[PDB]
């Protein structure tokens, strides 16, 4: 994921996602 | 006449790309002075105006990145004639007919030096645009604006070197 916080670039990597039906991925 | 058309193509490309770099730098300095005035005007005493000023500073930076990719295309173009010719002519050719007296290795030297200066200057401008909106020390803000305005990685002598290509392409009158 990319975002630009006030000019500064930021890159993030998604490790874990938990959603509203209650399933947890890796 | 085959190489003649591309050498007088690349001289005109070098001159118009330097003028477009200067116009984009002047517009970028006006917007950097505006965002520095806005941050000091809040610190002595918004995010839509600050984000808009950051977005159009990024628009100036991607314009300069397009100019940098064009300068990359210009030097590989010239490098080729170096080889082809040098090899085909092979040696036994200490008489290369160019325009007046140069070989093509001087054209490699001039294009290589100009590529190195503008490539380092773009990285300095990217660091200035990365760190400008988050500092608070006004000595550092005057320093960052001075690095935008005065361009410390570009030598003056290379501009003299560009005139040597314009004396060796005949677009200017002798």
């Amino acid at each position: 994921l990319y975002c630009t916080f006030y000019g500064r670039p930021y890159k993030l990597q998604v490790l874990r996602v938990k959603g509203a039906d209650g399933m947890i991925l890796g | 006449s085959v190489s003649a058309r591309k050498i007088k193509d690349n001289a005109a490309d070098w001159h118009n790309l330097i003028l477009k770099w200067e116009t984009l730098n002047d517009a970028g300095f006006t917007t950097a002075n505006n965002i520095a005035n806005l941050k000091i005007s809040l610190l002595n005493k918004y995010n839509e105006e600050l984000e808009k000023l950051c977005e159009e500073l990024q628009a100036t930076l991607d314009g300069l990145t397009k100019i940098q990719v064009k300068m990359e295309k210009l030097s590989s173009t010239t490098k080729g004639i170096c080889e082809l010719e040098n090899y085909h002519y092979g040696e036994e050719s200490k008489r290369p007919p160019l325009f007046h007296t140069w070989p093509t290795t001087h054209f490699y030297e001039v294009s290589h030096k100009l590529l190195e200066m503008y490539r380092k200057e773009l990285l300095l401008k990217r660091t200035v645009a990365k760190e400008l909106a988050h500092t608070g020390d006004p000595d550092l803000t005057l320093s960052y604006l001075s690095m935008w305005l005065h361009q410390p990685y570009v030598e003056s002598d290379s501009r003299l070197h560009l005139e040597s290509m314009l004396l060796e392409t005949g677009h200017r009158a002798l």
